[PDB]
């Protein structure tokens, strides 16, 4: 799935690339302003010994 | 003087004002953040 | 734990074994123990299987479990 | 964030800072898979969606607060120095707050070492400044600070 979802997000940012013009693009002070930083993804796995975690065969025999 | 300054006046005056507690990491972190 | 007359339901785990085992090599992060101190942590399955197939006490492993839940996110961040 | 709340001069210690921390990306990278070095830095230096990084900013801050109004230059040995007391236009700073050291150089002793080894770089602007302020504002970083200093020009 992830992998479908990535390849399709990667094909539309090829052909989006393609349309940028270095001769036209303006630059803007508002994005240091009115704009948010970019933030990647800072998610950390934890607790991973919930109940809910336990496998089914040991469930079974718990 | 500049426009640019005002748009760093106001970054300066977001990053400052803008600016899970029964976490294991997070209760680690505070015991830690006080030795030093 | 019979020997406390109620006083503890349980014992910490400052005084568990297998983390008394584990902690310790993550302290002194000795370098010469790096590499076992999987083997130490690995002393829960032994404890979990005996509770699950000779004792067969649900709430033996259910405290297993929970201890191994606390020491491991500590074993990850240490 | 420790460059923002020095002067100038300090971009020196900010650029050697900068290069442990790739080293140390580098270093890891053998083992694990993390984002691009280079994605990590201009992230943190909020130059993903923005024109500008913080550190370009804060060059600019720099020039207009202190540099310009405090700075003597001497042709002789092309650098600059610091102006006299009666001259001298303070503006505080607001200060930062230390964390671990490995979160700096590494340890204590090389935190020492290394603060050291850049203190020889306070006292003065020069060629090597010049040269760090190059590398890190780019072709884009050097014109908008060529543009503004001409409306300060322009504005006295």
């Amino acid at each position: 799935f992830r992998v479908n979802s990535l390849q399709e997000r990667v094909d539309r940012l090829s052909v989006s690339v393609t349309q940028l013009d270095p001769k036209e693009e303006e630059l803007s002070l508002q994005d240091i302003t009115m704009r948010k930083a970019f933030r990647s993804s800072t998610i950390q796995d934890q607790q991973l010994f919930d109940r809910k975690t336990l496998p089914i065969p040991l469930q079974e025999t718990y | 003087r500049s426009v640019l300054l005002e748009a760093i006046r106001k970054g300066i005056q977001l990053r400052k004002v803008e600016e899970i507690e029964n976490d294991v990491a997070t209760i680690l972190s505070r015991r830690i953040a006080v030795e030093y | 734990l019979e020997l406390t007359m109620g006083r503890r339901i349980q014992f910490p785990i400052e005084m568990s074994m297998p983390w008394i085992l584990t902690d310790h090599i993550l302290e002194t992060k000795e370098a010469s123990m790096m590499e076992y101190v999987l083997y130490s942590l690995d002393l829960y399955n032994d404890s979990a299987h005996y509770a699950l197939t000779r004792f067969n006490k649900q709430f033996l492993y259910d405290e297993i479990e929970a201890e191994v839940n606390l020491c491991f996110d500590q074993f990850v961040y240490k | 964030g420790r460059f923002e709340s020095e002067d100038l001069t300090s971009i020196v210690e900010l650029d050697g800072l900068l290069e442990i921390n790739r080293m140390t990306h580098k270093l890891l990278s053998r083992y694990l898979t993390l984002d691009g070095f280079d994605a990590m830095f201009r992230e943190a230096n909020h130059n993903v969606s923005a024109p500008y990084g913080r550190i370009t900013l804060h060059v600019f801050w720099e020039l207009n607060y202190d540099f310009l109004p405090n700075y003597c230059y001497n042709g002789s040995t092309n650098r600059f120095v610091r102006t006299v007391l009666p001259f001298s236009q303070e503006f505080q700073r607001d200060k930062q707050p230390n964390a671990q050291p490995q979160y700096l150089h590494g340890s204590k002793a090389l935190n020492l070492a290394y603060s050291s080894i850049y203190g020889s770089y306070r006292n003065f602007v020069g060629p090597p400044h010049f040269q760090v302020i190059c590398r890190l504002l780019g072709y884009q970083g050097i014109a908008v600070v060529m543009e503004e200093l001409l409306k300060v020009v322009k504005s006295l």
